[PDB]
């Protein structure tokens, strides 16, 4: 089928696999989308056409998001159609 | 069918149950696999006790694609490198 659907992905930055290649500013980076488990990480899900990664310091572990995405349902919630 | 109880391959037969780890067994309707080609193939991948670059060799070899679209390429398959 034709069209997009703007599919928004908030996701907690420390529990991507790569850390690098992703640093390079307002530039096009290559990403891997291979799956290994031995990395005890996971990788970003493919056709997201948007991404927001939230990070806390911490590197391998969740809770860093749930707060940021309902304030930001909360706030969406409060626009004005 | 045979000499009565008196002689009987009732030993011999719980031996090969106690194989029964390669055992492959057609129904219609009652089980999957319904068709011939499907089990007599699987068979072979199965009972090889090969990891899984061996069985897609295999797979590459006979030229059949489903087989390796639907047995091998599954959920945790660990490629080596």
């Amino acid at each position: 089928s034709r069209g997009k659907i703007c599919t928004i992905g908030i996701a907690p930055w420390g529990i991507v696999e790569n850390q690098e290649d992703l640093i390079g500013r307002d530039v096009v980076r290559p990403y891997q989308t291979m799956s290994n488990p031995m990395s005890k990480l996971t990788v970003l899900n493919s056709m997201h056409s948007h991404f927001i990664l939230a990070d806390n310091g911490t590197t391998g572990k969740y809770g860093a998001e749930v707060k940021l995405r309902r304030q930001l349902e909360k706030h969406i919630s409060l626009q004005k159609i | 069918y045979t000499r009565t109880q008196a002689q009987h391959l009732f030993i011999i037969l719980m031996e090969c149950m106690k194989k029964k780890e390669l055992i492959t067994v057609f129904r219609m309707g009652s089980e999957g696999h319904q068709d011939i080609d499907l089990a007599i193939l699987t068979a072979l991948l199965k009972g090889a006790n090969a990891s899984a670059p061996d069985q897609l060799s295999l797979a590459l070899a006979w030229n059949r694609v489903d087989i390796a679209r639907s047995q091998i390429f599954i959920y945790g398959q660990q490629w080596p490198v």
